[PDB]
């Protein structure tokens, strides 16, 4: 009960100028601004809805004013009256206008003009003479036609487009480049028609020879937001050239990625491995400039957190799906590895491609220590011909789930006297770039807590207050999450986990991060298919009530 | 300057005008030194729409191609000022781009220079020098014994500047240049070069020799891959590091989904059993836990029975069927995949249901029936 008309008030203004300015765009300038501007116009119109909804006609005059010269702008400006929904509100506005019972002439006279505005709407013959003549003759109305007509008016210029593709160097026939761009962007209102589809999916895959772009971003753009929402549905070859042609659309698209892990569906990794899959990024990441573009983004928002669970979750999503998709439609010549992953030795790479679905759950103890002992090589003995740094060697080892997770199972697995190499690589995941110094007083607090939890296992089921003592800094996330993967293994768990989950959720940033670890680690069982059903359930009944909390 | 009062006798001193009105300029014009003839004429008025413009027959073998451009630029260019600066522009591309007919050295300098160099280096080395002595080749040896080649190109100015080096290795070669430095301190690094990388040809070599490598048929010095034959009908693909060549290579298989799978299993199983302290082929032949073939086929080799232009076999159903008429060639290639390649090309001419064009790869007559 604020406004109710102020805001209105002045957006009235500003779009009966604009419509003025406009009015059916038989121009380039008028064309290209309504294209622009007509999301905006579509939501200005449901306000309007609402207001001249809840209130009657004929009796108020409080912008009945101007209404008609709005609606009567709008109408004939036939990129307005083809976008998503805005025909259907122009209409609603016009039906609430209606009189039953008209009294002066002037409510006569607006219900004549509606029946005429509508009409011209559904109804007006504005199209070429002796087709209107031919069919009269034959008995058809419009509507039975008109479909087919469209149809074969889009093969039509869909089959133009191609052969204009194929006449790349050859003495005939140009297909002048200015209705290439015209037919850009009249696409663009209309591509939430099903009958057009086949025009986008020729104008994406026959990009000619100019070098010059002959269409204009405002199409490109139109596209992408179309695929991301479902909306569209054209085939993977059209969204890989639209990619590859248009950079700033594939930052557009992978951004609309960090919102879903970031907003919606954090740490829920079926809704985001679904997202991944159905979208085409990992189909299109075959290309290798739109890898080193997407991981480019990925890269920036791993160092503006200080490594954050949940990026590093998304990126393991991604490359395991890449992964199946390299290998699935490359089979003779293929990209040398060292081409999606630059820096680092490629040797390194090819460890860690191997799946763990491959190995027999007890050789992975052996597979870790090889790679742990090569890792240590490229990031301590860094010499030249190696990585450019730590830093680069661990944003490799992180696009690896699998490999990165059963690590501190293992240990746990083999916690009667650890293996340091395994020690190494635990703390180098947690933290790089800390010189030995720290990364040595880590490993042995680590191996000393790893001395309290064996212990603490084959003891009975103890307290959590216990556990507050060895976890009482930098290394704390460390120690938590190998605290909670005891609590997953140990059977002693199931009993006492509430006990140090409560202690442990401080805030609801930890708590957050313990879901998200805990999701994490349920696909990753899921998908290795190594379950203990005590963990599973455990986890399953811990998330739930955790998911509460938030 | 600005107006074109003294900027004219600035930017093209060697243009005269004759006439009092100043309408016809006659005399010379300068592009990296050297004049060129040229005589022009105006109206009565200053206006370029219609002018004569006259040229040497040096001058026009020159601006030959881009006669469309001046005759425009005739017409779409303002004042004669930056007609002129446009047109000196436009002759030094010209000159640039055919640099071949167009030089002189410095022969007191160069010639002799060059061969009393040559002979510092020794006449053992020389392998091939060019009629315009831009580009030369020298050889070198390994201490294994393997010849390696390097080409230089060499400028005007040879002592002056860099000259270009061209070798085939794979790591990049870096030659510290200094106008102190020659042919002997060029050559003494190439050869410091040579023996670091020693230990990948080492690798290469072995392969080569007791394996049946595949597509590097004749492989060059560059090259890192070695396609390996095993068994039959399947391959392992192998590209080494040239910096840590004994460490772990990138390996993968193609060929037949049931016969791989074991070997990529039994691959996984043994990767930690790699020891960089043996060679290549002894390191794979118990990691992989098989051995090779030396040379199971030597005469029919897969001769690539694919599209050559897509690289797919089985395109659509279709089979690589359309092939060429000739006996180097003999390639194969698809209905779609060669009918959309010569739609494209300028040569071809299209009959009824019949395309006529150029073989991609060797460029004979190719013919196409829909
Ligand atoms: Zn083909
Ligand atoms: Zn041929």
């Amino acid at each position: 009960m604020a406004q109710d008309s102020v805001d209105l008030s002045c957006d009235y203004q500003f779009w009966m100028q604009k419509l003025s300015v406009w009015d059916q765009a038989s121009t380039l300038e008028t064309q290209q601004d309504t294209c622009l501007h007509v999301a905006q116009f579509q939501e200005f119109l449901r306000k309007m809805y609402e207001a001249l909804k809840e209130m009657d006609s004929n009796t108020v005059i409080e912008r009945f004013p101007t209404i008609g010269q709005l609606l009567a702008k709008a109408c004939w400006n036939p990129f307005i009256l083809a976008y998503d929904e805005s025909q259907k509100i122009l209409i609603w506005c016009l039906c609430c206008l209606i009189n039953k019972e008209p009294q002066n002439s002037g409510q006569s006279k607006l219900n004549s003009w509606i029946q005429g505005v509508l009409s011209h709407i559904l109804s007006a013959l504005r199209f070429d003479k002796e087709v209107a003549l031919f069919t009269q003759g034959l008995g058809y109305a419009p509507i039975d036609y008109y479909p087919g007509l469209l149809k074969n008016m889009v093969l039509s210029l869909a089959s133009e487009l191609r052969e204009n593709h194929l006449n790349g160097f050859n003495t005939q026939r140009r297909m002048a480049p200015e209705r290439v761009a015209s037919l850009s962007r009249v696409c663009v209102p209309l591509i939430t028609l099903t009958d057009v589809d086949p025009l986008v999916e020729a104008l994406l895959i026959c990009h000619g020879r100019e070098p010059q772009e002959i269409l204009q971003p405002e199409f490109f753009e139109a596209v992408n937001e179309a695929i991301l929402l479902k909306k569209i549905s054209l085939p993977m070859s059209a969204v890989v050239c639209l990619w590859l042609r248009h950079l700033p659309s594939l930052e557009k698209a992978m951004l609309h990625l960090f919102e879903k892990l970031i907003s919606s569906e954090r740490n829920c990794l079926r809704r985001i491995e679904c997202f991944i899959k159905d979208s085409s990024l990992p189909q299109a990441a075959c290309h290798p400039a739109i890898f080193r573009v997407v991981d480019e983004m990925f890269r920036c928002a791993l160092l503006e957190t200080d490594g954050a669970l949940e990026i590093i979750a998304t990126i393991q999503v991604f490359t395991q799906c890449f992964v199946e998709a390299l290998e699935k439609a490359s089979k003779q010549l293929r990209f040398a590895l060292k081409t999606y992953f630059p820096y680092t030795s490629p040797s390194l790479a090819m460890v860690l491609l191997q799946d763990p679905q491959d190995i027999p759950r007890g050789h992975w103890l052996q597979t870790l220590k090889h790679i742990s002992e090569l890792l240590r090589e490229a990031v301590e003995d860094q010499t030249h011909g190696s990585c450019g740094g730590p830093f680069e060697s661990w944003f490799l080892f992180i696009h690896f789930g699998g490999w990165a997770e059963m690590v501190a199972e293992q240990l746990l697995m083999s916690a009667a006297e650890p293996p340091t190499a395994l020690l190494w690589l635990l703390a180098f995941y947690y933290g790089p770039r800390d010189g030995r110094q720290q990364r040595a007083q880590t490993m042995v607090q680590v191996k000393a807590v790893l001395g309290h939890l064996l212990a603490m296992s084959r003891s009975s089921s103890l307290s959590a207050q216990d556990l507050q003592t060895v976890a009482g800094a930098p290394a704390q996330q460390l120690i938590r999450h190998l605290l909670l993967n005891f609590l997953l293994w140990a059977p002693g768990g199931h009993t006492i986990a509430w006990d140090v989950i409560t202690l442990m959720a401080h805030t609801a940033e930890i708590t957050h991060e313990i879901i998200g670890f805990l999701d994490q680690t349920l696909y990753r069982w899921n998908r290795l298919g190594i379950e203990s059903p005590r963990s599973e359930k455990l986890a399953r009944e811990l998330l739930k009530e955790l998911r509460t909390q938030v | 300057m600005a107006v074109t009062e003294a900027s004219l006798l600035r930017q093209c001193p060697l243009l005269l005008p004759q006439n009092r009105s100043k309408t016809v300029y006659e005399g010379f014009i300068s592009a990296q030194g050297r004049d060129f003839h040229l005589r022009i004429v105006l109206p009565e008025d200053l206006q370029l729409k219609n002018a004569r413009l006259l040229c040497s027959w040096q001058l026009r073998t020159i601006l030959s191609g881009y006669h469309r451009i001046v005759q425009q630029r005739m017409q779409h260019s303002p004042d004669l000022m930056s007609f002129m600066m446009e047109l000196k522009m436009l002759l030094e591309v010209a000159l640039k781009n055919r640099q071949e007919l167009y030089a002189l050295p410095p022969p007191p300098q160069f010639y002799s220079s060059l061969i009393e160099e040559i002979g510092t280096l020794g006449w053992d080395k020389l392998v091939y020098a060019d009629t315009c002595f831009s580009t030369i080749k020298l050889k070198a040896e390994d201490a294994s014994g393997r010849e390696h080649l390097i080409t230089l190109k060499l400028k005007a100015k040879y002592p002056a500047e860099s000259p270009d080096y061209f070798v085939d290795f794979p790591v990049p070669f870096c030659a510290s240049w200094t106008p102190q430095s020659s042919l002997i301190s060029i050559y003494s690094q190439f050869l410091a070069a040579i023996e670091s990388l020693k230990a990948f040809w080492d690798v290469m070599d072995e392969i080569d020799e007791k394996t049946w490598v595949l597509e590097p048929e004749k492989p060059p010095r560059s090259a890192t891959a070695r396609r390996i034959a095993l068994g039959n009908n399947v391959s392992i693909n192998i590209e080494v590091d040239p910096r840590h060549p004994t460490m772990l290579p990138e390996c993968f298989f193609l060929g037949a989904d049931h016969v791989v799978k074991p070997l990529g299993i039994k691959l996984s199983r043994n990767i930690h059993l790699w020891d960089p302290e043996n060679s290549v082929l002894q390191n794979l032949k118990d990691v992989l836990e098989i051995d090779f073939p030396a040379r199971a086929i030597l005469e029919k080799s897969d001769f690539t029975m694919d599209c050559g232009i897509c690289y797919a076999y089985q395109l659509d159903g279709t089979i690589p069927d359309q092939v060429c008429d000739n006996s180097q060639c003999g390639q194969p290639f698809h209905q779609i995949c060669l009918y959309e390649w010569l739609r494209g090309l300028l040569t071809s001419r299209q009959s009824f249901n019949i395309i006529f064009g150029e073989c991609p790869y060797c460029s004979k007559p190719i013919t196409l029936k829909m």
